[PDB]
């Protein structure tokens, strides 16, 4: 309790209680799963709504012509951590007429939210991502958590009841890899959809989908235009 | 020349136990007088005068400011100011515009505070000090002045003779200056009393 | 001006002259131009007066704080390297010349240093407007482990060369002696100029001067 | 005990926006409803005393000739933001030759959201979160828009919406009227009896404020008559 | 002024004239312009003296608590990398032509340039200083690889000579310093010990 | 050795009997981390780190816990990775600093210094936390030599001919005064180091892990780079059958 | 009184109501947790350094593991207490010396040297922002005219020259019996100051050191630069010791 | 990184007491004994200079320093803010001459140097100095002894003692002296007033002694200090 409310201060078990709480942030969130083939990045976010009357949130924002992120936390840090690697992109492709590297910008935002988790007075960012992109080594999927840890991942999931998920794509690693586009965002959908009671599935009211690859810069798909990734997916079972 | 622009005349002179110290009243812009009685000797304390020779903003503002610091002075130490201490009070001032000076010539004159013993110095326009023994001269015809008092100056003079000298001096030298004069004040100090008089000079 | 420096067998002889000018006209004929630094170490100025007078100042200052501190005489290379670094650090905008001469724990030494911060080490040295006239006479007239007066004759001799042959010099000798035991600082070493006796008497006598307007003060 | 104003709970959400929410629930409701015919923001005014002019209580805002806001809560605190919103309008306006969409908007002003903290901060930065909640309805290229924004910095698009201390009640009544297609004034009459039910006094021409937003006629500040007009079909 | 600098086996020589000019007249005609930086390590100084003497100053200064940092004898290359990145960075306020020379455990006898433009390199010999113009085509005539130390230091002996002979702004006498693993064995070369050249008659 | 009624709050704060609890607490948060070795041979020094894995949907080489600090110097971290790698950054630019300043690559004993007085820098006010995380800097050149150090979060460096961080730090260090370092060389050191690592893991309370390795000697010109796969399948199948006795 | 406290007197630099500084008296304990001691003598042409040199593993390159620091060539130091502390202190040392040597054109003084760190951490001593460092140090050298010189700094910001001290855990009997020893009046040749320190420490802890136990440090008139003593040259006096 | 505590550390208590410097006050009043005694052609510092054991060079560090040719300082309460306190007071009477080119009033630099120790009472992250002053001087004739305490207040003093058993001198100096003492007589009281709690053999080196008359101020060599420590001379 004495060691509950600083990032600057350790427990006396060597844990930073702040940063464990910051990291309770991200599966405050709706559930997010994100995978790569050998040709694509796949994101695909569940949007929750307040009411039946009130729009569901944005899970997926563009960064770059080659990468785009699913946020899961707080959305004003969110929007801080996505415009500052808008930023870093811009500045990568100003200074050397390239497209960043998505591994050094995932680099560049460990660095960033690092800092604040040693300075008295400051706090750590409130939000999780999930990093797909594209590159001349292929796609990518990362993950970033408020302690500034970053992962390269083949598959990942993360925020509320997110462990489905990932039961799920833990089972299909192996069948990534090969898969086409749409096998790929199917895979993306039963994970997703795994995290949710058989009361309740998949729309297009609630389903979002960002797809980069070597044939596609990074696109959003919201409403009727995830219609024809739902329609082609089994009944599920109960 | 930034002195000339305005120009006037400023000198002090030693006697036995008085000391004297005189300057035009002339405050022109070039060559257009504006004012025949502008005021270019203040009084720093009882029996301690300066005057500034130059140009008038700066004389009026390095007057002020150093009114300023001698009040500061005076205050916080439980005394009048020596002249000496004022001096190296005015060369501190001046010399803080070391790359951006005042332009005015500064020269005092007056009795110490303690004892009596007579002052007189003059500083540059970056306030370094000169101490003399018989004169002090600044201002837009310095040489006439210092050909004057190399000439009527004597040592030990009364409070009378030392008034009638400086008078001259100021009179003559001023007159062969066409920015310098429109009258000329002299204010003669000893330790009983100060005698300030207005000569009757050319008003040309 | 017309400062110089030497250094004999038992310490150091400081010289200058006394006329300040400002135009081609002499403002004071009795001008201290020998500073003092520290009880051990004394700096003759040449240049801008107000300069010389605020950077000796300084540095006099500086190294009383640092003798203060250290509980030692100061030594000579510390005043050169505060006075060059200061100097260096404006670019040669302070108008300051200087002879820097005094005895330390290590002996007699001797610095000239110019406006823009560069400083020599040399046996003698001269600085000013007179400073080839002195030169002159340090080149011809200069023996290695001098006895003190003859060192002092060497040096008023130098500004002598300086007061007569240089316009901008002019007045009196100032010297400063300086051993391992001993300061003397000898003021007007010398007066080899005199003003002529006035031939006539301008006095005005008390009435000659009109006035206008009186008022009497009385003070306490 | 004291603790940073940029602490987490161990359940992950900052406490002082978290507050920030708690005191929202002490302010003047306000509802707004979106319909292609226009957007409309009612508010009830709280008039404490009799002697207090009810014309000086604006919960209701010009925020360019295309957009509102209505706000509940700290009100002090809303000024900033409005001020904030319209500076931001101006300047878009100056630069592009064009008018803001109201989620560029709405966005702008959340991005004011969690920019409080102690140190490693300016000497004039924010030293806590903004207590108010906010309703941005405008017309843009794409139709009429109602947006909502908490101090979390969180906003989203509502089709109807209910802020304030009447929040939960109002937004029921609200999910049982509304239908995608309604007319403006069906929306404006939903509004007006969901507030008389819920405040406490009785409504009149004076007790409240309503404005709309319409494809063809900018921010309208309804008068005391029209109210009135309105009212009058209770 | 006039510089020079030869580097044999075991370690380096270095030579410069002493004379230091304002205008026309000598303000010193005994100069010191072979500056310790460390104790294996000298520097040739031409230009302003201010300039030269304050940069020398402050390369001391960081190379001493550099090889105390490191307590290691400090490379030549590391003393001339100072005197470069002060003269490059402040190239536009600085008129200096410096010689870093001296011995080095690790490298040996080195020679290094670091001429007003701020650059630096490393060179078999190097002169510099208003007289080193006219000394091009004798030092270019004469060098030979392979030269003993006494040779090196007869050679500059020559170089300056003639150098301070044909250049106004140099001469006065002769400084000489050679540096190796044993140390520094400065020397002064004055009247009768500076070489002389066979004047034309009639 | 357990006080904490105010005194454990911050590393501006003394203990009453002359500690700083957080710096120690940091430690802790050191040993709590998954063990990474390093030894040095007679031509060079190598890497060993148990990486283990908290998840298969990690891609392989996710999370490094060996760096290229420079092209000459590596660098092997144990604790919390985000502060490792800040930490990692600041070795860097030191490097890449030096190198602008002086015109040669930075001695080891140097950066070591230097980097140790930057972590210190942080043990010492209550506007910072110290870094939790301890790390070893190795490196080879000929005029210089194989060189290895270490530095905890307290800000000490020392020089070491073997040494480890993690869980199993002393049951690890028992295991390299085995061997003969001195004589040995990187060649054959690799095989010893990943042999130590498959001994001190437990195989029962931690899951799976993922073993890393890194080369900087004479056979690399001086260069630190990872070892290759064959070598490290070599070296993994000789710890994997020297665990069957 | 007398261990009385209010407030947060135990936790920052400021002063308990008997007008003690507790986080002061508290960094002194802290220089005790190396274990270690310290001993600084001296002589009539010289001054010596003594240290315990436990290296209780032989997987550390003995080399690395020292407390004698080179601050400059004249001038020498052991610090005693917390590791990293010591090491900033010693650059900040070198700092300051070079500094001196820059700004004023002459080495700087030990007197001066240990003047300007205790200067610097009484700073320490009167900011609670920062705590004082958990070390102390002691510096050696010879002095134009004063001749050798030992002084001594703690982190209370108090710092003096000395014939003989230590520093650690065992200084108080080490100061017992440097003074006892000093009240003979012996020939402070150089062996005698060595053997002196030596067998201060030894009888101190009552080891009986090898040569690979301890670290010496020296500096002498005839050869002013700080000198650190080889196995072999330590192991000398060693032997030396062991006849009377 | 580092920056400060930008709030006081010294506050009111609610009885109205700045209990920090009543503190530093403690620690003033624990600390050797100093006396000062102006003596109409002088002023006289003295103090206990007892080290801690044979080991100690007395004659490195000196508990009687001199600001500049005319003024000295004695002290009671801790060494290093004593040490602080002169190298600023010597600076401000630098600053002084440098302005004025006249040595600086005592009085001036007491007040200066009073306002120095009153900004550690009331600004940010620091305590006040664990120290009194006793500061002489020689201006304009007169002779003058000041007393300055923690809080920043400054007094004129005849006479008076500071540290331990403070109250005891005070009433011993009250008693056995006043004015119109020679120099001489008042280094006689002031090592009397000094023995009046030297609880050993007062050697030469156990005391330091400063003395400044209208000749300068300067610290008493040990051979002038066993020439009066003889009970007599
Ligand atoms: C060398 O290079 C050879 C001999 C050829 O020049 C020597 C050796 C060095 C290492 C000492 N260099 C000089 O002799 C050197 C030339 C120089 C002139 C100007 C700028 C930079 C270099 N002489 C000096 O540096 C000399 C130092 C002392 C006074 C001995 N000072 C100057 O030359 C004055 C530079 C100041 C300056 C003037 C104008 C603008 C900015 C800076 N030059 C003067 O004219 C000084 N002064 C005023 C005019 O009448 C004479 C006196
Ligand atoms: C009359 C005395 C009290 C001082 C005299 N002051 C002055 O001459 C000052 C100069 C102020 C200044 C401003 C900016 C930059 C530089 C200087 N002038 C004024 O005060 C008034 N004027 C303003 C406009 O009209 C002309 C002068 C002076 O400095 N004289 C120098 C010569 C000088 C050099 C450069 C610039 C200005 C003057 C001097 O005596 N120097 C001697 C050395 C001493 C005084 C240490 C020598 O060098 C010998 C006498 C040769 O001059």
């Amino acid at each position: 309790n004495q060691y509950d409310n600083d990032v600057t201060v350790w427990s006396p078990q060597g844990r930073i209680h702040q940063i464990e709480y910051a990291m309770e942030a991200v599966k405050q969130g709706s559930a997010t799963v994100g995978l790569k083939s050998k040709t694509h990045a796949v994101l695909v976010a569940l949007k929750r709504a307040q009411s039946e009357l009130a729009a569901h949130q944005k899970k997926i924002l563009h960064v770059d012509n080659h990468i785009g992120i699913s946020i899961a936390g707080l959305t004003a840090d969110a929007r801080l951590l996505c415009n500052f690697m808008r930023q870093e992109c811009l500045d990568s492709r100003f200074v050397f007429d390239r497209p960043l590297p998505v591994s050094r910008l995932v680099s560049l935002i460990g660095s960033k939210t690092q800092i604040p988790t040693q300075r008295y007075g400051r706090r750590p960012y409130g939000v999780g991502l999930l990093i797909a992109g594209y590159d001349d080594m292929g796609p990518h999927i990362f993950q970033t958590c408020p302690s500034a840890n970053y992962f390269d991942c083949r598959a990942m999931s993360i925020g509320a009841r997110s462990q489905s998920a990932r039961t799920y794509l833990e089972r299909h690693m192996s069948e990534f890899m090969e898969c086409n586009l749409n096998e790929l965002v199917k895979h993306g959908l039963r994970a997703l959809r795994e995290t949710l009671p058989a009361e309740q599935d998949l729309t297009t009211k609630n389903v979002s989908i960002g797809i980069v690859g070597k044939d596609l810069e990074f696109t959003i798909y919201d409403d009727d235009d995830v219609s024809p990734f739902l329609e082609g997916l089994e009944e599920r079972p109960q | 020349s930034i002195m000339s622009y305005n120009g006037g005349a400023v000198m002090a002179m030693k006697g036995k136990n008085c000391v004297a110290i005189a300057a035009d009243r002339r405050f022109g812009i070039q060559a257009q007088m504006v004012t025949t009685d502008f005021q270019k000797i203040f009084p720093m304390g009882d029996r301690l005068y300066i005057g500034l020779a130059g140009l008038a903003t700066d004389v009026q503002t390095v007057a002020q400011r150093l009114k300023f610091r001698l009040n500061l002075y005076e205050l916080k130490e439980g005394r009048q100011i020596k002249p000496y201490t004022l001096m190296s009070m005015v060369a501190n001032l001046l010399y803080e515009k070391r790359f951006g000076p005042y332009y005015t010539e500064p020269v005092i004159a007056g009795l110490d505070p303690k004892t009596f013993k007579p002052f007189i110095c003059s500083l540059d326009l970056i306030g370094c000090p000169m101490v003399t023994d018989d004169f002090v001269v600044s201002g837009t015809c310095a040489e006439q002045m210092y050909g004057m008092c190399e000439s009527l100056w004597e040592p030990n003079m009364d409070p009378d003779h030392l008034f009638e000298t400086i008078s001259q001096a100021m009179l003559n030298a001023v007159d062969r200056d066409a920015v310098s004069g429109m009258g000329v004040i002299v204010h003669i100090i000893e330790k009983d009393k100060i005698t300030t008089r207005t000569l009757k000079a050319r008003m040309d | 001006t017309t400062i110089a420096g030497v250094v004999y067998k038992d310490g150091i002889v400081l010289g200058a002259d006394t006329r300040a000018t400002e135009g081609m006209v002499v403002a004071d004929k009795n001008c201290s131009k020998i500073h003092f630094i520290s009880p051990n170490i004394y700096c003759c100025g040449a240049g801008t007066a107000a300069d010389t007078d605020m950077t000796t100042q300084l540095i006099s200052s500086n190294l009383e704080l640092h003798s203060l501190s250290t509980g030692r005489l100061p030594r000579v290379v510390t005043a050169n390297r505060m006075l060059k670094q200061m100097l260096f650090r404006y670019q040669g905008y302070i108008g300051a010349a200087l002879v820097l001469g005094g005895v330390d724990v290590t002996g007699p030494h001797l610095y000239s240093i110019y406006p823009h911060g560069s400083t020599d080490k040399l046996p003698y040295v001269t600085m000013g407007s007179g400073s080839l006239a002195a030169m002159a006479v340090f080149e011809d007239k200069f023996r290695p482990d001098m006895e003190e007066e003859e060192a002092k004759n060497l040096v008023s001799e130098a500004i002598a060369a300086g007061i007569f042959n240089d316009l901008g010099s002019g007045s009196n000798i100032d010297l400063c002696v300086i051993s391992k035991n001993k300061l003397d600082f000898l003021r007007p070493y010398t007066v080899p100029n005199k003003k002529g006796t006035r031939l006539g008497r301008y006095r005005c006598e008390k009435g000659t001067t009109a006035v206008l307007t009186e008022k009497i003060t009385p003070l306490e | 005990y004291d603790r940073g104003v940029n602490t987490f709970s161990p359940e992950g959400r900052l406490f002082q926006v978290e507050y920030a929410i708690e005191a929202i629930k002490l302010g003047s409701t306000a509802i707004g409803i979106q319909t292609s015919e226009g957007v409309c923001l009612a508010v009830e005014k709280r008039i404490t005393s009799p002697l207090m002019e009810p014309s000086s209580i604006e919960k209701i805002v010009e925020i360019d000739a295309h957009i509102g806001c209505a706000m509940s809560g700290l009100i002090a605190d809303a000024k900033t933001l409005i001020d904030k919103a319209r500076v931001e309008t101006q300047n878009h306006w100056f630069t592009y030759n064009e008018t803001m969409t109201v989620e560029s908007v709405t966005q702008a002003v959340s991005n004011l959201a969690l920019q409080f903290g102690e140190e490693d901060a300016d000497p004039g930065a924010m030293s806590r979160p903004f207590g108010v909640a906010l309703l941005f309805g405008g017309v843009d290229e794409k139709g009429p828009q109602l947006f909502h924004m908490d101090p979390s910095g969180t906003f989203v698009q509502c089709d109807a919406r209910a802020i304030g201390s009447a929040s939960e009640g109002a937004q029921s009544s609200l999910q049982e009227v509304y239908h995608k297609s309604m007319t403006l004034k069906e929306a404006i009459k939903s509004s007006l009896i969901i507030l008389k039910q819920v405040m406490e006094e009785k409504l009149n021409a004076t007790n409240i404020e309503l404005a709309t937003v319409q494809p063809g006629q900018n921010f309208h500040m309804f008068t005391k008559e029209e109210l009135e007009e309105v009212i009058k079909d209770i | 002024t006039t510089i020079m600098a030869v580097q044999f086996d075991g370690g380096v020589v270095l030579g410069a004239d002493s004379r230091t000019t304002t205008g026309s007249y000598i303000a010193n005609r005994v100069t010191d312009k072979l500056t310790p930086i460390h104790d294996r390590i000298f520097c040739c100084r031409s230009g302003s003296a201010a300039d030269t003497q304050a940069v020398a100053d402050a390369v001391t200064y960081q190379l001493g608590f550099h090889s105390i940092e490191l307590n290691e004898p400090p490379l030549v290359h590391t003393a001339a990398s100072l005197f470069k990145e002060m003269c490059y960075r402040y190239r536009e306020d600085l008129m200096a032509g410096i010689i870093i020379a001296g011995w080095d455990p690790q490298e040996g006898g080195q020679v290094y340039s670091v001429p007003m433009g701020g650059m630096m390199v490393r060179q078999s010999f190097a002169i510099g200083g208003s007289g080193s113009s006219y000394i091009y085509g004798y030092v270019d005539a004469t060098y030979r690889e392979g030269m003993t130390k006494e040779e090196c230091l007869q050679f500059t002996a020559n170089a300056l000579a003639l150098a301070m002979e044909r250049d106004g702004s140099s001469g006065g006498v002769i400084r000489l310093a050679a540096i190796a693993e044993s140390g520094v064995e400065r020397q002064v070369l004055l009247g009768d010990q500076i070489p002389k050249f066979a004047v034309a008659t009639l | 050795s357990s006080i904490g009624t105010g005194y454990d709050l911050s590393a501006s704060t003394f203990s009453p009997d002359g500690r700083v609890f957080q710096v120690e607490y940091a430690m802790k948060a050191v040993e709590n981390s998954s063990t990474a070795i390093g030894i040095r041979c007679k031509d060079g020094v190598v890497f060993g780190v148990e990486k283990l894995v908290l998840s298969k949907l990690y891609e392989e080489g996710s999370n490094k816990r060996l760096f290229n600090v420079d092209r000459h110097v590596g660098m092997a971290v144990a604790g919390l990775l985000a502060d490792a790698r800040s930490l990692a950054d600041i070795a860097r630019e030191e490097a890449s600093n030096f190198r602008s300043n002086f015109g040669y690559n930075i001695p080891l004993k140097h950066l070591a210094d230097r980097v140790a007085m930057y972590v210190h820098a942080y043990t010492l006010y209550s506007a910072v936390r110290p870094f939790g995380c301890s790390f070893m800097l190795g490196s080879y050149s000929v005029n210089d030599g194989a060189q290895l150090y270490m530095i905890d979060p307290s800000g000490v460096s020392y020089g070491y001919w073997g040494c480890a961080i993690g869980k199993a730090r002393q049951a690890a260090k028992t295991e390299i005064e085995k061997l003969q370092m001195k004589e040995m060389t990187c060649r054959d050191i690799v095989k010893e180091v990943a042999k130590i690592i498959y001994i001190v893991h437990d195989e029962v309370k931690d899951k799976a892990f993922e073993l890393e390795l890194s080369w900087v000697g004479e056979l690399t010109n001086g260069r630190h780079e990872i070892v290759p796969k064959d070598i490290r399948e070599e070296a993994e199948k000789y710890a994997k059958e020297s665990l069957k006795e | 009184s007398r261990g009385s406290s209010a407030g947060f007197d135990r936790h920052i630099t400021i002063f308990s109501p008997e007008g003690r500084l507790y986080q002061v008296e508290y960094a002194f304990k802290a220089i005790n947790q190396g274990g270690l001691t310290s001993v600084a003598v001296r002589g009539k042409d010289c001054a010596v350094i003594v240290t315990q040199k436990k290296v209780p593993d032989k997987l550390l390159d003995s080399s690395t593991v020292t407390h004698l620091f080179k601050i400059t060539e004249n001038i020498g130091c052991v610090m005693t207490g917390m590791t990293a502390d010591s090491r900033s202190q010693v650059q900040r040392a070198r700092y300051e010396a070079a500094n001196w040597k820059y700004k004023y054109g002459y080495e700087i003084p030990v007197d001066m040297l240990c003047k300007r760190i205790a200067d610097i951490s009484q700073v320490y001593t009167q900011n609670a922002e920062m705590r004082p460092l958990g070390c102390c140090m002691i510096l050696i050298g010879i002095d134009e005219e004063q001749g050798p010189q030992v002084y001594k700094c703690d982190p209370a910001g108090y710092y003096c020259g000395f014939k003989a001290t230590a520093a650690g855990v065992k200084q108080t009997e080490s100061t017992s019996f440097l003074e006892k020893k000093v009240k003979k009046k012996f020939d402070w040749t150089f062996e005698q100051t060595v053997e002196t320190a030596i067998t201060c420490l030894s009888t101190v802890l009552s080891i009986d050191f090898k040569p690979s136990e301890i670290e010496v440090g020296v500096v002498t008139v005839e050869n002013p630069k700080f000198r650190i003593l080889t196995e072999a040259e330590i192991d000398a006096h060693l032997v030396a010791l062991a006849e009377r | 990184a580092e920056r400060g505590y930008s709030f006081s550390l010294t506050t009111f208590s609610p009885s109205g007491k700045l209990v920090q410097i009543e503190y530093a006050l403690a620690a003033v009043a624990g600390g050797a004994p100093s006396v000062g005694i102006k003596a109409a052609n002088g002023v006289v510092l003295a103090t206990e200079k007892k080290q801690k054991s044979i080991l100690y060079d007395e004659r490195s560090v000196h508990k009687v320093e001199p600001i500049t040719k005319h003024i000295g300082l004695v002290y009671s309460g801790m060494g290093p803010d004593y040490r602080v306190l002169v190298h600023r007071a010597r600076k401000l009477a630098q600053q002084y001459y440098l302005v004025y080119q006249e040595p600086i009033p005592t009085a001036q630099l007491v007040q200066r140097v009073a306002s120095v120790m009153q900004e550690y009472t009331q600004s940010g992250g620091v305590r006040p100095f664990g120290v009194s002053l006793l500061i002489c001087g020689w201006n304009e004739g007169r002779p003058y002894l000041f007393q300055s305490d923690p809080s920043g207040a400054y007094f004129a003093w005849k006479a008076t003692a500071m540290g331990k058993n403070y109250v005891n001198g005070k009433t011993f100096l009250e008693k056995r002296y006043n004015e119109d003492l020679e120099l001489e007589d008042a280094i006689h009281t002031a090592i009397l007033t000094l023995k009046e709690s030297f609880e050993g053999q007062m050697t030469e080196d156990n005391i330091e002694v400063g003395i400044c008359n209208e000749a300068g101020f300067r610290r008493l060599t040990p051979t002038e200090v066993k020439d009066y420590l003889a009970a007599i001379a």
